[PDB]
């Protein structure tokens, strides 16, 4: 199905996690957390942002089927990243993902005897979880990479490196911080990030010579009423997130 | 136990026969328990797989899901089997014949207009997969199926890989030996679609000769057999062939023939056919005919015009 992995707000509210007593609040938190773990491990593992992004999308979809109460973010995320890196051809050895997952999650603890039961198990545990990830996704692993759509459509509005960079930032954080990837197509989201990046940068894209606005040239469903509702929503969670906005704030 | 809505258990199919009869690996005919639909089941081999779900499996699955076309095999779904210690099956649509076993069978007879259609479909299939930035890397009669309604399908994307255009560093042991191109034998590691078109040629010829035309035993003994048909491997005939490391293996730096046409005239009657075959079995990959220009060659546009299949 072409719209299998897209959900309404109504659908998102009745997630498998709500079903086991998890507030909407708590759930979006658990999501945000698994993204952070993924980004952290991804950086130490030296994988591309793309691979991290693929891993985050698997994670978001995974949890539209499974509940956080049965599979914790700390368990899924390494398995999901392990897989993502194979899928995107930056494969990382299984040992290596287990080591990096450990030090991330238990910085003070010691790396177990890589001959123990404790280890030979937590190795099998991962491989097991990867299998479960695959089946929950129904082996659909080709992700529509949200960065290309943003890079495509920054240059279609002749933006500076600054407005480009700011947009890419918004896009990356929209992955970690929202469930937009599970509701809106990669182009719609791209338009959202570009829009917000403009508000934040005090830049305005000129209304086209046809009388029409820039965003109609990307996707025909994109309305100013929607973009304002989404960029508001994105910006609110960005304000909630400590030091995020500092990274793109104009200090000068 | 675990919720699993998008991966049905393979037990929905009833196994029936090891259809490889050895030669495809663990690959079964099978029947969908409710509908009768016939399918092919491939078990994802997990022996000596230390790194979780195999990467080569993931790759094939990515490719199959992308490639959706009348002349490419159809992956229906992927299936599990409930654990306690568990396996994964690729589920293809079942095709009743393959071109190896059709050429093998003496009671089967190919009219010219049919042979045109077979090739037409094959090159159309190749146009598609290459257009989708993918190399098949395993062209051979055995991997070319035909449905009971005479529709040809390219199959076995097991050693298939995505391609694009620092040089490209692609795996070199690829393609069966008898259908392997020159470039690959002289150790080429940045190649592309021409390697499949080379294969299409050996297959095209095989459509009249009823047996693979160049049955080597080793890299060198193969490259010999090739040189005894397409000329020998001259920088005159192939600008920059000298530049290859493995140049002057047993490669007779003198002993050349000229033509494919001669050794095949005997079997291939049609003058237009021989010509297509010759522009396909070209030494220089960058001067070999492509999927597009090949389909437009007068072979496909002259009488007897191409026709649908029963034999
Ligand atoms: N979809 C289909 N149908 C088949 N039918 C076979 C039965 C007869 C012998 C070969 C043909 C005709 S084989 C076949 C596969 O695509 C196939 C599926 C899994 C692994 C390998 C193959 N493979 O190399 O063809």
């Amino acid at each position: 199905n072409n719209k299998r992995w897209y959900f309404t707000r109504e659908q998102l509210e009745n997630s498998p996690s709500r079903r086991f007593g998890v507030d909407p609040d708590k759930e979006l938190s658990y999501r945000q957390q698994a993204a952070n773990l993924l980004q952290d491990m991804g950086q130490r593992l030296n994988v591309s942002q793309l691979t991290i992004n693929t891993a985050i999308v698997y994670m978001h979809r995974f949890y539209m089927i499974q509940s956080f109460t049965r599979f914790p973010g700390n368990s899924v995320a390494p398995a999901a990243l392990f897989l993502a890196a194979k899928v995107e051809g930056q494969p990382k050895k299984l040992e290596h993902v287990i080591k990096v997952a450990h030090t991330c999650l238990h910085p003070q603890e010691s790396l177990p005897d890589t001959r123990s039961e404790a280890y030979l198990q937590q190795v099998q545990d991962l491989v097991i979880l990867e299998s479960i990830i695959l089946q929950t996704l129904g082996f659909e692993l080709t992700i529509d990479h949200p960065h290309t759509h943003v890079v495509k459509c920054t240059q279609l509005v002749r933006a500076s490196k600054d407005l480009a960079q700011t947009s890419y930032f918004m896009a990356t954080n929209s992955l970690h911080l929202t469930t937009f990837s599970l509701q809106y197509t990669p182009p719609v989201v791209a338009c959202v990030c570009i829009h917000l990046a403009c508000k934040w940068s005090n830049w305005e894209i000129p209304v086209s010579t046809d009388g029409k606005h820039w965003w109609e040239y990307v996707d025909a469903t994109v309305t100013l009423e929607l973009l304002d509702e989404l960029t508001h929503e994105l910006l609110q969670i960005l304000e909630k997130t400590p030091n995020r906005l500092k990274r793109i704030w104009n200090w000068r | 136990s675990v919720e699993c809505p998008f991966c049905d258990e393979v037990s929905k199919y009833e196994k029936l026969a090891k259809i490889g009869q050895g030669t495809f690996g663990e690959v079964f005919k099978a029947r969908h328990r409710k509908t009768g639909q016939k399918v092919a089941l491939k078990k994802v081999l997990m022996e000596n797989e230390k790194e979780g779900f195999p990467i080569t499996a993931l790759r094939e699955i990515k490719i199959l899901q992308l490639l959706k076309h009348e002349n490419v095999v159809n992956l229906i779904e992927i299936c599990r089997t409930k654990a306690s210690k568990g396996s994964i099956y690729l589920v293809f649509d079942f095709c009743e014949h393959d071109l190896a076993g059709l050429l093998s069978n003496v009671l089967v007879k190919f009219t010219l207009s049919e042979i045109k259609r077979v090739m037409q479909m094959l090159l159309n299939g190749l146009y598609y997969i290459h257009r989708n930035k993918i190399l098949h890397r395993d062209m051979k009669a055995a991997n070319v199926l035909i449905t009971r309604d005479g529709v040809l399908k390219l199959a076995d994307f097991g050693l298939a890989r995505a391609f694009s255009l620092q040089p490209n560093r692609y795996t070199n042991r690829v393609v069966t030996l008898w259908y392997r191109p020159p470039e690959l034998l002289l150790g080429e590691r940045d190649y592309g679609p021409p390697i499949d078109l080379w294969g299409a040629g050996c297959i095209m010829a095989e459509m009249w000769t009823r047996s693979p035309i160049m049955q080597g035993n080793t890299e060198q003994h193969q490259l010999a057999l090739i040189s005894q048909l397409c000329g020998s491997i001259t920088p005159e005939v192939w600008p920059n062939v000298d530049n290859y490391e493995l140049y002057e293996k047993l490669e007779l730096v003198k002993g050349q023939k000229r033509k494919v046409k001669d050794r095949l005239k005997a079997y291939v009657r049609d003058p237009y056919a021989l010509d297509l075959i010759d522009k396909l079995l070209v030494l220089d990959p960058a001067q070999r005919i492509d999927s597009d220009d090949a389909l437009n060659h007068d072979f496909f546009w002259s009488d007897p015009m191409p026709s649908d299949l029963k034999g």
